[PDB]
């Protein structure tokens, strides 16, 4: 029943640092051994270190030397991974994971995408894709950086017929994506449709009514 | 039951389990002089942490800790400390030994201002102390959790001095026994040189057995293994009583352990001289202490040039390492332990399951040429599965690591059906 | 430092058996565990202790380990089994986890599917922002390869176009997008714009007009 | 494990590894009398810098250093010095020998005011000292990093004097053993001339073995190799005890070394007289010292006129160079070392992997004929790859200097470029 | 001292196999290492110790060394394999690294596009400065030969759409630009001409 | 992982010297062996020397002794290479690289260009290229680089700035041409904006 939930995506300048959190729920926090593992684009999984709160002394592989600092807070049932001196190659999804059988990992946190970049963050502009059996309407999530963005419809109430398309990278170094929903033409007059756009890196949320 | 056939190494897959314990290894620090005991789902552990050299570094901390061994749901034994105590002046605490009884581990140690009493025996004034630690401590409970006792009455018979000498002991009812050693003046030690087996040993002399009962041929003391008995029924200030080991297959007093297995006591004595084959067996009587040593031909210990691994000819030597084994099957007399697979160097730890004359299956714990020293193995049932936990001093510096090894109940389903039939 | 070696990719036909190997010096003496990772999400444990299955894992997943090669065998391969598969050991000498490089499982030869195309003009709000975007969404096609070309009136448009790589949807068909960026003057200066999508020798087309 | 077949091909590719150490050449300085020891991931190193002539120049500096042998992540052994000591009168320190134990390398040296004691034996007053160096020195923490001890108690039995004599020794438990030599007056030396093996040697006389047990036929002393034992458990005053080598295949006392390989000690003794085939073997007993010498027919050393390479007939000879070898496989008795491929001159260092009667594979360490002298080879595992480090005293063409160079050579696990389907079949 | 010899150029089409050589006297006795360098970038190690692959380098890169010839063979060559490939040894004699000359690998990933020529006469403003420069701009074409002798022509570059662009200038005196009545630049690609008259 | 970041480009007169930096991050600074390698145009790579900061004694091939000085600063984890008495033939990209295996290099720095010339810094002359496409001729500047934008960045479509040319005088020229609708000549103003930051010259030319 243990569950691991990580903090949201971030963007950082080279040379800076980032601190990712893994909130542990549903077990004896003191005796859980929490490991960190990262995954860079086009590469595999890389072990980064671990800690057991009752011992509270982390271990790391020597590849990362002094760059990684792992801590634990019994206050919050939270383990933190901090990575110093960020480099472009540190752009990756960072996972926490619980040690089992003294050998394997189960379960895993959902992952945190950390982008290191010279360009600062930028939240998106959101424009409505007005519609026309079924009709098609959507939201244009334009000119954001970096990934990722999440789109939901009617705060999650509507998920049937919702296609959120992967993003395009453009000349500017900015991304755009679109999310559309196919819907009975009949209800267009009376049913309300709102796209909920979230860009964690820029700390921006947007709600937009589409009609 | 267990696999009783010779089998390849892959049937054993040891795992490291010391990451849940404060064995905080870091560069510039050495963790030395360890002990492990495992009893009734609890454990005792001790080490000495030094800043710098394992040998010459400043003593930072001696921990004496207890905890529980439990299945967290993933069907393996995990160790968590529950109660830890640190004595003042850790450089003075030597040769600790731990014994479990009901609510507590009782740990008996020597106090010394002259270093290791074994190598400074004519200067060491006998001085012992005991710390009692509850395995399941409770809030606001007086001295239930931690209770210190300095011993001041020791019955030692003809011995000048006595001392704990081994990692762990046993209870019998409400009497505790610790592995121990007595220092007897050499001039008072009588040994018939006709008892020295020198046939087919061209270079051995008949005097060699008696001379090798001390750490050198002219030592002031000889050393005799035994037990220190601590009978809780007497009450008040502890009187420890020394019980000497009987003289069957007598070798120099050395670190030993006594433990219960399948309802009966078993004894291991390290081979610190010329009889290099492993010394263990079922205890015949506890007082007077007499062990039915196995005639084991397959497990030995690394030595030096005079008494190398597998030597059986009497020589004057003080050589060897403590590498114990734990009986896991009395009917077939199968034991499990870690030996050092090397003749004249302390290297290459190998976890093995063995009978008197055959290693059934075994697996190296590290690479060829890995330095390793003391090993201490204890086995137990976790639900209906036999597990062993082995503390191994192993080598950037030598450090205690704890391994856990599941013992196979059968060799394979087809072998099981072939041999059992029905 | 122990090293695990996996093939970079393995491809099977639907319903076949897939075999992913994981090589290492005497790997059969170590415990081998296997994780299934899809492109977005966290790894999922599919085999542990060489050959054991966690609760909720299909029996179709089974592992073995012997000698110098461990293997994950997937019976009755599903298109939803497309993922990157990582073998993992714990190296007792360095006391750290070691992962193989991962093996991407492609299920070749799935049923062919023609793309659905939907094209949106620039919105009034965007035009008021002094920009204009044409949005061409392509969904539900297989295989995952499309070429898109924009036409303004008759002439082709090469500037301003940005098109995605195809990526698999949850239903195992592909989706892709292409964006034509114009100024509001360009959008008004032409009569119609067209997004033309060619897949497997056929073409679907949509047009918008200011 | 290792390639065990003779291979004419290019499976050895030695690499230079001194660039990480403070061995820095300077025009006009000769770097002489080196030592190398390697144990348990640490090393000891020594040399003498002389301004001008290697033999008659001004003693500038005697380096005695220790350090670490690390795998930095590129799967090769790299050497980093951690602790260096230099005595203030470098001309007086001779014949250093290093042995590792726990935190330290212990280096035993001869102190002399009459030059090399081997060449001035009657005039040398026996004087021995030890420098102890931490391999990982620590701040504050006094006396631990460096400690100098004059030895006052030496047990030498029947020998008039004794001395360390070889680059490195071994520990067993808490006892140290250094290669050493004892000086015995020639008049006290008992030897039966009929045992001198002259049987098929037309020009050799029965007196030849006994005469060549000293550095010349009329020398006041004969030299006998052995060990100097230092038991660290005793404590208090240091006591060195000499252990003479047994008289099986006795040659003149000469620079030697004792080392552990695969869990047992092994001995090499340089061939400094008429028996020129390599002397090495497993040690049967350390005390008394007895070596089970290999009957090796392929490895020798260069000499001069009377005892050239491959000579086996007794002659009156004091000639040869120290070129040791390191056992890497006991079951098949395979060893690795550098030999000098020349008959009457010290030249042409070749790294070779060999059995008693056959060289399996070998590579020259220099691209053309090159003057070279002492070589010292120590091998060990990096994970499960066998590596050897060899110190080679050499004339270096690039800078026109005499100096030690250090090579690292990976021993191949596979004999062949390919698997060979002809021999194995399908 | 020691010399490594590499072929200057090789051309392979996508999907095929490219084999780059590096020659040296008994190079088979030394360890040979290989680096990939793309224009404006740092070299990247692709093969070391004759035949071993660094992490992150795909299995398609293979290396061999024997006799007097070491080889780097790239299987199923992508367009992204376009680069200069250098071999390297360490010469124990001189104690120095030695590098081969490098082999320029070209992947023919596109059809043969032919140039677009634009020729500009000397500006009136430039002539008022007592100077004259005719500008010969060649775009959207892998290499060409320009023909007009005070000439300066650039080495071909690669555009944002993976095509070749180059320039060539002609420094003439104003009295010389006025002396004649026609000037032309021919561009030869596998010619095309432009003319300007004062 | 170790990474190597070098200082920026440098333009120098013959007979002067230049000091190039190589910042080392990750690894263990004292035990990394940093080599220098230069790449001259139309020529292979050339080894220049090395240093291991725990020894702190550099070594060089005989070619570069007396002209190359390599030093190390553990306080900044930086290795420096100074080349004195610069010549024209020292024009090259200089790389640092970390020694591995006692035999190969991994990784490399991004490289530092060093251009050696007798020319003095000089802003360009900008001459309009009239259409009959239109462009701007950026003539006789030193050193590289110039940047050309049209209508102050408002026109980024249809513009091709060609790479420069180096004449015998040691000064560079380049051209930037923009293709525009044949009808746009009447009611659209085309201005190329040239910036030569090395000489701190900005020119705005209406074409
Ligand atoms: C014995 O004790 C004395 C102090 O009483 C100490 O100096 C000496 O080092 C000790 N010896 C050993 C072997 O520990
Ligand atoms: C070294 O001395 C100790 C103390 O007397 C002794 O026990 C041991 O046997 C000695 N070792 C040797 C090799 O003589
Ligand atoms: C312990 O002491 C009690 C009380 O004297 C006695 O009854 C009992 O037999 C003793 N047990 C042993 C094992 O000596
Ligand atoms: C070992 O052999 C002896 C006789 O040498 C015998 O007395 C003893 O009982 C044997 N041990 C066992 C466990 O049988
Ligand atoms: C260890 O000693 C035994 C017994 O003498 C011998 O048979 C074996 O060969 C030795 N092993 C090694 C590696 O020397
Ligand atoms: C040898 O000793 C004698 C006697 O003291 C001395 O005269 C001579 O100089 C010494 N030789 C050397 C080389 O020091
Ligand atoms: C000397 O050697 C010869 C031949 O080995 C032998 O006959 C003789 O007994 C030995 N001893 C003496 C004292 O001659
Ligand atoms: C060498 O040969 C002799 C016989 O000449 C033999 O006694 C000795 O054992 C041999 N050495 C070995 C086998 O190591
Ligand atoms: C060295 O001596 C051997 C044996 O006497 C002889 O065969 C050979 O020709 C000589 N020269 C060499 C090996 O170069």
């Amino acid at each position: 029943q243990v569950q691991l939930v990580q903090s949201g995506a971030e963007v950082k300048k080279p040379g800076s640092s980032v601190k990712v959190s893994c909130k542990v729920s549903g077990g004896i926090f003191n005796r859980e051994t929490i490991n960190w593992v990262r995954q860079a684009p086009g590469q595999g999984l890389e072990w980064m270190g671990r800690i057991t709160p009752i011992v509270d002394v982390p271990n790391y592989p020597r590849k990362f030397r002094g760059r990684v600092t792992i801590t634990a807070d019994k206050s919050t049932s939270t383990v933190y991974m901090e990575l110093s001196g960020l480099r472009f190659e540190d752009t990756a999804i960072y996972f926490c994971a619980r040690f089992r059988g003294h050998n394997y990992f189960d379960p895993w946190g959902q992952g945190t995408l950390v982008t290191v970049s010279s360009a600062s963050f930028k939240g998106p502009s959101v424009f409505p894709l007005a519609p026309s059996g079924t009709a098609a309407l959507g939201c244009l999530v334009k000119d954001y950086f970096p990934e990722p963005v999440t789109v939901s419809w009617n705060s999650g109430a509507l998920t049937s017929g919702v296609h959120t398309f992967p993003a395009v990278l453009q000349s500017s170094g900015l991304y755009s994506l679109s999310s559309v929903v196919t819907v009975p033409s009949s209800s267009l007059g009376t049913q309300t449709y709102i796209c909920n756009v979230n860009h964690k890196p820029s700390n921006t949320k947007v709600d937009k009514k589409v009609e | 039951q267990i696999c009783l056939q010779k089998t390849t190494s892959t049937i054993l897959k040891p795992r490291l389990i010391s990451y849940t314990l404060p064995i905080n290894t870091r560069e510039g620090v050495c963790i030395t002089d360890p002990l492990l005991a495992v009893d009734n789902g609890f454990f005792a552990y001790s080490h000495l942490e030094k800043i710098g050299s394992c040998t010459r570094g400043i003593a930072k901390q001696r921990i004496i800790g207890v905890g529980e061994v439990l299945d967290r749901g993933d069907k393996v034994p995990s160790m968590f400390m529950t109660n830890v105590w640190t004595p003042p002046n850790p450089s003075t605490i030597h040769h600790c030994s731990s014994t479990y009884h009901e609510d507590f581990y009782y740990t008996l140690c020597a106090v010394s201002h002259v270093g290791d009493p074994i190598l400074n025996s004519t200067s060491w004034t006998e001085s012992l102390s005991l710390i009692r630690l509850a395995v399941r401590p409770k809030s606001d409970s007086g001295d239930y959790n931690q209770k210190y006792i300095a011993i001041t009455k020791v019955e030692r018979g003809k011995y000048d001095k006595v001392m704990p000498y081994g990692p762990s002991g046993i209870k019998q009812g409400d009497t505790l026994y610790f592995p121990a050693v007595g220092f007897l003046p050499r001039t008072e030690f009588q040994y018939n040189d006709s008892n020295c087996p020198i046939i087919h040993c061209k270079y051995s002399k008949a005097e060699n057995c008696r001379l090798s009962m001390g750490v050198n041929s002219k030592s002031h003391y000889i050393l005799r293994s035994g037990l220190l008995k601590y009978n809780l029924s007497l009450g008040g200030d502890i009187i420890l009583q020394f019980i000497e080991i009987a003289d069957n297959r007598l070798t120099i007093g050395s670190p030993s352990k006594i433990y219960n297995s399948l309802g009966q006591p078993v004894f291991y004595q390290a081979s610190y001289s010329w009889d290099t084959m492993i010394k263990l067996g079922d205890v015949d009587t506890v007082d007077p202490l007499r062990v039915q040593w196995r005639n084991n031909s397959v497990i030995s210990r690394p030595g030096q040039s005079q008494c190398p691994r597998f030597n059986v000819c009497p020589e004057v030597c003080w050589e060897g390492t403590y590498n114990d084994a734990f009986l896991i099957d009395r009917l077939n007399w199968v034991s499990a332990g870690v030996y050092l697979n090397s003749n004249q160097t302390a290297e290459n730890p190998v976890f093995a399951v063995f009978k008197d004359n055959e290693i059934l299956y075994q697996v190296p714990l590290a690479e060829d040429d890995t330095n390793a020293q003391k090993t201490i193995t204890d086995c137990f049932l976790l639900e209906n599965v036999i597990w062993c936990i082995s503390l191994v001093e192993i080598y950037s510096v030598i450090r205690p690591k704890l391994f856990a090894v599941k013992i196979p109940a059968q060799c394979s389903e087809s072998e099981n059906l072939y041999f059992q039939g029905h | 430092s122990y090293v695990l070696t996996q093939p970079p990719s393995v491809s099977v036909a639907p319903g076949q058996t897939a075999r992913i190997t994981c090589g290492g010096n005497n790997i059969g003496g170590k415990s081998v565990h296997w994780y299934q990772q899809k492109p977005g999400q966290a790894p999922v444990l599919v085999v542990y202790d060489d050959r054991d299955r966690p609760s909720g894992i299909p029996e179709r997943f089974s592992g073995s380990n012997s000698g110098d090669t461990a293997s994950l065998t997937i019976s009755r391969v599903d298109a939803g089994d497309e993922a990157d598969y990582f073998c993992q050991v714990w190296d007792n000498a360095s006391d750290e986890a070691v992962f193989g490089g991962g093996t991407k499982l492609t299920v070749l030869g799935q049923p062919k599917a023609n793309p659905t195309v939907t094209l949106f003009p620039p919105s009034s709000e965007e035009l008021q922002a002094n920009k204009a975007t044409l949005v061409c969404l392509i969904s539900d096609f297989y295989p995952g390869a499309v070429t898109v070309a924009w036409k303004a009136d008759g002439s082709p448009v090469k500037a301003g176009v940005e098109t995605t790589k195809p990526s698999k949807q949850s239903n195992n068909k592909y989706a892709a997008s292409s964006y034509l960026s114009l100024t509001p003057e360009q959008w008004k200066s032409h009569r119609s714009y067209s997004c033309q999508v060619t897949h497997e020798g056929s073409t679907v087309e949509k047009t918008v007009a200011p």
